[PDB]
RNA sequence: UAAUAGCUUCUUAGGAGAAUGACGUAGCAUGCUACGC
RNA sequence: GCGUAGCAUGCUACGUCAUUCUCCUAAGAAGCUA
C-alpha cells in the first residue's frame, strides 16, 4: 500500500497516525512534520506502535526496527536500527523522497481546530495540493464536530403526534431542523441496537417536538437517539483545471439568431468558448443565472450539465429553463435521500439527457461540453473539487457573486471572513477580476436597488425600473423568544399579521428571515411560502416580506440583508431592529 | 516447555551449581552439580522435543480440521444450489404437452431430441444473412417441426430490438447479423 | 458443520453426541458438559473414537489424540496428547469460546428423562437458546416413546366401512381419535414400502375399528399398522419475537362500515394493530373465536394467517370466517395426506390467498400481515417456534385461554404441571397479565357463570342472557368396569337413558366424556355425536352431555371441568361423582 | 468463459534418509595415581 | 594380585544442535508440446 506525499509527490508509504484524514508523507516531509508537531504517530502498511508483549509505545524517535518489527527502546533486539534518524522517517522510497518548505503551513493546516478565522485565510491561498489537504480535513472535522451532540431520550408521549424530548445532562443540544438527523437505541437489557432512522423540530407551546420517523416504531421510555456520522470521502481532482487561452472556439458552434432578448451577451459567450473557464461575477438580479440559459442559446448542441451548491436555486434555475429552453431535453438529479422536496417537472433522474439540472452533492460521474456552476459563493473548495472530479467537461462556466452570503462554516466562530477567502473561484475573482461582468439590475425595482447600491456596492449600480413606491420599511421592537436555539420573534410576525389583512395585495409574498424556527413557525399564523434567507438566493419572487426576528451579528450581517432585500420584484416590506439599518435603507414611513 | 517441571530441575540445578561455584566448592562437588546440570539440561531438551512434537501434530490436526469442515460446509451450498436447479428446471416443464407425448411412447420412454421439438413453447432462430431469413421465417407467422409459430420478437447480434419493417433487402447491410428471432408456438 | 454454542452462541464444531439432538457446544462448555454429565461421546468433524484396527473406545475424557487419528492409552504413539484438557475439549476456534456457567441447568435439561413434573418447569424458565433446546429434545423423547407400542394389523376384510384389529401381545395401546394416525406396512415377500395412513377408532363390540382413510389401495393381510414415529426438524426461531411497540397501527388500515355487531372492541382492535404481538385471554365463551373474524373486518385488506395446533379449533374459526367474513377470498390449506376428515367449503388450498386458514404442522413458509394463533394453550413451544420461524408477519396475535386444558403431554406421570408453564405464552398471560380480556361470557346460564366466576375466576364474567333452566347434574354411581387402557362407564349412560325420555330437548346431543373408551362406546350403541373434552375448546354447542365415570384427581381437575361445562350453552345432563362436584356449583336435583 | 495429458524451470513447507562437525549421558577396553586386603 | 575411588585416551549406543546433500509428499508461479 504506497502513495505519493502531498505536498511533494514524491513516492511513499508512511501516513501520519494523528491526522484525521490520514495522509500519505515522504520520509523527509514526515520527519518535518513529526518533529515539530504534537503528532507522533506513523502508520506504515504495518502500524509503528511497539511489538512487544504488552507494550504501548507510538512516538517515532522512541522506537527501532529490530529484528523483523518496530520495537521500543527496552524491548528492541539488540540489534537496533532507529527509526526516526539521519532527518528521515525510515519507510519505504526512503531515498527518492524530495522534501519541501511547505512544512511549515502543512503542520498548521493539521494542527488548527478551524475555530479561528486565519485558518481559512491559510487554507485557501496554499499550494494546490494543501487546497484539497484543507477542505478534507475541514470537512472532517465539521463531521467530527457532529459526535459532541448530547444524547437524546424520550421523556413520555401524550400526543402520538408531537414526541417529547430530553437531553442528557451535561453536553450541548443540536438544533432542531430538518438537516440533521438521529438513529436511536434501546439500550435496556435487551437490545442496544437501533430502532429507525428518525428526525425532529420543535413545537411552539410547551415543551415538545413534532417528530418524524422512515419507519412507525413506538419509543418505550428507554429509547433513545443519536446523531449519526456522515463519512468524507477523499478527493483527487484539483479545485480550478488550469486555465488555457484558444485562440478560437473549440468544441463550441454559434447560432443563427439567438433570439432578441440574448442579443447583448453575444461577445461574452464568445468570450467563454474562447477560454477553458470563465467567471461571472455581477451584483444580484443583473442576468447571471440568466445569461447561463442565453449561453444555452448559444450553443444548442453543447450538452450542459447546470449544478449548485443549494437545492432551492438550482430549482430557480430549473423552473428559468423550463421557461426558456425546450422542455423536452432536461432533467433533474435528486439524491435518494431527497431531504428537500426537489423539482418535479421534467423527466427526473436522467443522466444522460443534454440538459442536465443537479445539487453539487448528488453530482454523477459523466462527461459534457460546458458545466455551469452557480452560486460559487454557497460553495467550498470541498464542492469545486467534487464538481471538478465527476464531470468531465470542455469549457467551465462560473457564475456567482462574492457580496452574497457564504457558505455557512459552523466551525467559525471568531473573527469575519472577507470575500476574498470563500474559495478558489472568488479568490480569482476578487484578486484579478472576473472575465465577465454585467452590472445593471433587471428585477427589483428602483428604492430596493437604490437603497442596496449603498449597504453592499459602493454607488455602483444604475437600474432599470420605476419605484412602485411598495417598498417599505417598520418599526417594531420585536420581543426576544430564543426557543429552537434559533430565536423566534412572536410580536413581529404579530405586527405582520395584523398588517397581512391590510394588504389584499400582499396575500403571497414569501415570507423571509435569518433564523430558520421562526421562518418555520409562521406557516401556522399567516400561511404564506415561507423561505431562509441563505437558501432564498439564486430564486425571485414578486412580493417579500422580510423580518429581523432580533439583533445579533447573524442578522445585522449586510451580506445577508442584501440577499434577503434583493429577491423582490415588485415591493418588499421589511421590518427591522437595528437603529443604523432601518436607517441606512431610504423607504417609505408606515 | 516452561510449563513442564523439566524446566524447573533445570533451573534449580544450575543455580545450586552457580551458587556452590561462587562460593567455592570442591573439585568433586563442583563435578558432580555439573553432571547433575548436564541431566537435567538433557530431559529438559528431550522434552522439549516432545513438545515441538506435540505443537507440530497439534497445528497439523487443527489444520486438518479446519480443512475438513471448510470442504463439509461447501459440499451442502453445492447440494442445494443443485437441488434448486433442478426443481426450477422442474417447474419449467411444459406439464401437459410433455405428458402426451409420454403417454403416446409405448414403453414410456422417448428420445430427447423430441422433447423439445414437440413440446417447447417458444422457439429461437439465429438467422445469418437476408437470404436465410426470407427463406425460413418471413413475415410474423412461419411454418418449423410440423408447428405454426407466430414472431414475438427479433433482436441483432447486439441484443437490441429489430422491427420486421427493418430487415430488408437495402436495409440487410446496416442490421448486426446474425439475427435472434423469437416465436411463441400458435 | 460449524455452529453456535447452545448456552454462549460462540463458534464452534463439537457436538454431544449422546445427547438425543446432538446439540452444539463450544469447548469450554463442552468440557463442563463432558466432566459433569454421564456423556461421555463427542462429535467433532470427525466422530471421536478409537481409530485402531481392533478396538472402540468412545469416552472422551480417554481419549488422546496422535498422528492424525486418536486413540485410547493402548493404542496411542509416543507422542501425546489428551483431547480434552486444559478445561477444554480439543476442537475448531479453540480461542473464540467463551465460558458460561449456564450448564448447571443444561445438565438437567439434556439427562432428564421428562418423567418427573419439575423437568418441565425448569425446561420452560431457561434462557431462549435452551427454551427451543428443551423443546426439540423433548419432542424428540415423544417420538421415541412412540416408537415401544403394540403394532398391529387388520385381522381380515370385515367392512368397507370398518376394519378390525390384531395387535400384538406384551405392549400398551394408543388413544384412538384424528390426533392419532396410523401406517400401515407392505412387507409382504417383497419389499416393504408404504401404501397409506388409516386412522383408528374402537369399534362396537369385541374387538373392531371404525376408521377413517388415507389412501384407496386396499390391503390384503400383508400390511401391519405401525404408529408413524416421524422425524422432528431443528428449529431456530425464537418462542416469541420481540416485544416492541408501534406508535400508529402500521401496514394495518381500518375499515368502512366495519359492523355494528363488534364495534365495543374497536379499542381492542387497535390495540391488537399496535404491539408487534398481542395475548388475549378470554374466559370460556366470551368471543374470542368471534373476535378473530372482528379483527379481521377491522383491517379489512390485511391478508390473515389463522393457525391452531388442532384440527377443531381451526375448522371452527372457518366456519365462522365463511358465516361472517367475505368467502371467495378464503383458503384453507390441507395437508397432503390427509390425516384427518379435512374441510372442503371453501376454495381450498391456495397459499397466494388473503384469508389463509392452516395448522400450525401444515404451515407453508410464508409471509402475512397479522397472523392470529388460536388455543395457545393447546400449543408446546414447540409449535410457537414453528409459527414464528414458518410465518413472517407484522402482527401476530395469540388467542387463548390457560384454564382450559393444556397439550396432552404423554410423558408427565408424576405431579401436577400448573398452568404456568404450559408454554412460554400462558407464562406471558399469567406474569404480567394477558393484553386484552374479555369477561362477559356469552353462552353459560346464570349460576353456572357465577359460580365459575368464582370457581377459580377473580370474580370477572357474568352473562348476558338468562338461565335456559336445562342444565342439570346427578349423582348416580354408574358402575365401573374398566377393563379397556381407560375407565368406561355404561351404566351411566343406562342411568342417563332412564332420563332422556321425559326430556325430549337433547335428542341430537354431543356426548363427552373424561375418558376415550367411554366416549367411544358411547357413540356404539346409540349415534350420539360425539366430541371429546380435548376436541372441544373452540367450538360452541347447544345440546350436550357428560357423565363422570371415576374419583381421582383426574376428576376433580378444575380446569378440565370449567373446559367441560362451558361448551353446552342452553342443555347439559351431567353426572358427578364426588359430593365435591355436587356441592361447587348449583343446578337442579331431579 | 477458460479442456485432457506429458515434460521442464523456479519458490515455499513437511517428512524420511545420508554425510560431517559439536555437546551431553550411558555402556565397554587401556594407561597412571590414592586407600584397604 | 584383587576390590573401591579419581584422571587421561579410545570404541559403541542414545539424546540435542549446526551445515551440506539426496529422495518423498504437499502447495504456488511459469514455460513448452500434442
Ligand atoms: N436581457 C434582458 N432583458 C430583460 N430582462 C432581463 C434580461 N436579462 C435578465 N432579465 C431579467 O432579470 C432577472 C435576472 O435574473 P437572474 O439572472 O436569476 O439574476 P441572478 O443571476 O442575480 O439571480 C430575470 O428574472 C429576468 O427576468
Ligand atoms: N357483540 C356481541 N354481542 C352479542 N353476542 C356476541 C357478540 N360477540 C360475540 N357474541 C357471542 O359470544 C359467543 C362467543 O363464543 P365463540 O364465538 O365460540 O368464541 P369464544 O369461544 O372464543 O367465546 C358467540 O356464540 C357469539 O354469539
Ligand atoms: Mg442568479
Ligand atoms: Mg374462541
Ligand atoms: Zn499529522
Ligand atoms: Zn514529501
Ligand atoms: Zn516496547
Ligand atoms: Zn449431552
Ligand atoms: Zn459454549
Ligand atoms: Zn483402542
Amino acid at each position: 500500500a504506497v502513495g505519493a506525499c502531498v505536498l511533494c509527490n514524491s513516492q511513499t508509504s508512511l501516513r501520519c497516525g494523528a491526522c484525521i484524514r490520514r495522509p500519505f508523507l515522504c520520509c523527509k516531509c514526515c520527519y518535518d512534520h513529526v518533529i515539530s508537531t504534537s503528532h507522533k504517530l506513523v502508520l506504515s502498511v504495518n502500524p509503528y506502535v511497539c511489538n512487544a508483549p504488552g507494550c504501548d509505545v507510538t512516538d517515532v524517535t522512541q522506537l527501532y526496527l529490530g529484528g523483523m518489527s518496530y520495537y521500543c527502546k527496552s524491548h528492541k533486539p539488540p540489534i537496533s536500527f532507529p527509526l526516526c534518524a539521519n532527518g528521515q522517517v525510515f519507510g519505504l522510497y526512503k531515498n527518492t523522497c524530495v522534501g519541501s518548505d511547505n512544512v511549515t503551513d502543512f503542520n498548521a493546516i493539521a494542527t488548527c481546530d478551524w475555530t479561528n478565522a486565519g485558518d481559512y485565510i491559510l487554507a485557501n491561498t496554499c499550494t494546490e495540493r494543501l487546497k484539497l489537504f484543507a477542505a478534507e480535513t475541514l470537512k472532517a472535522t465539521e463531521e467530527t464536530f457532529k459526535l459532541s451532540y448530547g444524547i437524546a431520550t424520550v421523556r413520555e408521549v401524550l400526543s402520538d403526534r408531537e414526541l417529547h424530548l430530553s437531553w442528557e445532562v451535561g453536553k450541548p443540544r443540536p438544533p432542531l431542523n430538518r438537516n440533521y438527523v438521529f438513529t436511536g437505541y434501546r439500550v435496556t437489557k435487551n437490545s442496544k441496537v437501533q430502532i429507525g432512522e428518525y428526525t425532529f423540530e420543535k413545537g411552539d407551546y410547551g415543551d415538545a417536538v413534532v417528530y418524524r420517523g422512515t419507519t412507525t416504531y413506538k419509543l418505550n421510555v428507554g429509547d433513545y437517539f443519536v446523531l449519526t456520522s456522515h463519512t468524507v470521502m477523499p478527493l483527487s481532482a484539483p479545485t480550478l483545471v488550469p486555465q488555457e487561452h484558444y485562440v478560437r472556439i473549440t468544441g463550441l458552434y454559434p447560432t443563427l439568431n439567438i433570439s432578441d432578448e440574448f442579443s447583448s451577451n453575444v461577445a461574452n459567450y464568445q468570450k467563454v468558448g474562447m477560454q477553458k473557464y470563465s467567471t461571472l461575477q455581477g451584483p444580484p438580479g443583473t442576468g447571471k443565472s440568466h445569461f447561463a440559459i442565453g449561453l444555452a442559446l448559444y450553443y444548442p448542441s453543447a450538452r450542459i450539465v447546470y449544478t449548485a451548491c443549494s437545492h432551492a436555486a438550482v430549482d430557480a434555475l430549473c423552473e428559468k429553463a423550463l421557461k426558456y429552453l425546450p422542455i423536452d431535453k432536461c432533467s433533474r438529479i435528486i439524491p435518494a435521500r431527497a431531504r428537500v422536496e426537489c423539482f418535479d417537472k421534467f423527466k427526473v433522474n436522467s443522466t444522460l439527457e443534454q440538459y442536465v439540472f443537479c445539487t453539487v452533492n448528488a453530482l454523477p460521474e459523466t462527461t459534457a461540453d460546458i458545466v455551469v456552476f452557480d452560486e460559487i459563493s454557497m460553495a467550498t473548495n470541498y464542492d469545486l473539487s467534487v464538481v471538478n472530479a465527476r464531470l468531465r467537461a470542455k469549457h467551465y462556466v462560473y457564475i456567482g457573486d462574492p457580496a452574497q452570503l457564504p457558505a455557512p462554516r459552523t466551525l467559525l466562530t471568531k473573527g469575519t471572513l472577507e470575500p476574498e477567502y470563500f474559495n478558489s473561484v472568488c479568490r480569482l475573482m476578487k484578486t484579478i477580476g472576473p472575465d465577465m461582468f454585467l452590472g445593471t439590475c433587471r428585477r427589483c425595482p428602483a428604492e430596493i436597488v437604490d437603497t442596496v447600491s449603498a449597504l453592499v456596492y459602493d454607488n455602483k449600480l444604475k437600474a432599470h425600473k420605476d419605484k412602485s413606491a411598495q417598498c417599505f420599511k417598520m418599526f417594531y421592537k420585536g420581543v426576544i423568544t430564543h426557543d429552537v436555539s434559533s430565536a423566534i420573534n412572536r410580536p413581529q410576525i404579530g405586527v405582520v399579521r395584523e398588517f397581512l389583512t391590510r394588504n389584499p395585495a400582499w396575500r403571497k409574498a414569501v415570507f423571509i428571515s435569518p433564523y430558520n424556527s421562526q421562518n418555520a413557525v409562521a406557516s401556522k399564523i399567516l400561511g404564506l411560502p415561507t423561505q431562509t434567507v441563505d437558501s432564498s438566493q439564486g430564486s425571485e419572487y414578486d412580493y417579500v416580506i422580510f423580518t429581523q426576528t432580533t439583533e445579533t451579528a447573524h442578522s445585522c450581517n449586510v451580506n445577508r440583508f442584501n440577499v434577503a432585500i434583493t429577491r423582490a420584484k415588485v415591493g418588499i416590506l421589511c421590518i427591522m431592529s437595528d437603529r443604523d439599518l432601518y436607517d441606512k435603507l431610504q423607504f417609505t414611513s408606515l | 516447555f516452561s510449563s513442564l517441571p523439566s524446566y524447573a530441575a533445570f533451573a534449580t540445578a544450575q543455580e545450586a551449581y552457580e551458587q556452590a561455584v561462587a562460593n567455592g566448592d570442591s573439585e568433586v562437588v563442583l563435578k558432580k552439580l555439573k553432571k547433575s546440570l548436564n541431566v537435567a539440561k538433557s530431559e529438559f531438551d528431550r522434552d522439549a522435543a516432545m513438545q515441538r512434537k506435540l505443537e507440530k501434530m497439534a497445528d497439523q490436526a487443527m489444520t486438518q480440521m479446519y480443512k475438513q469442515a471448510r470442504s463439509e460446509d461447501k459440499r451442502a451450498k453445492v447440494t442445494s444450489a443443485m437441488q434448486t436447479m433442478l426443481f426450477t428446471m422442474l417447474r419449467k416443464l411444459d406439464n401437459d404437452a410433455l405428458n402426451n407425448i409420454i403417454n403416446n411412447a409405448r414403453d414410456g420412454c422417448v428420445p430427447l431430441n423430441i422433447i423439445p421439438l414437440t413440446t417447447a413453447a417458444k422457439l429461437m432462430v439465429v438467422i445469418p444473412d437476408y437470404n436465410t431469413y426470407k427463406n425460413t421465417c418471413d413475415g410474423t407467422t412461419f411454418t418449423y417441426a410440423s408447428a405454426l409459430w407466430e414472431i414475438q420478437q427479433v433482436v441483432d447480434a447486439d441484443s437490441k430490438i429489430v422491427q420486421l419493417s427493418e430487415i430488408s433487402m437495402d436495409n440487410s447491410p446496416n442490421l448486426a447479423w446474425p439475427l435472434i428471432v423469437t416465436a411463441l408456438r400458435a
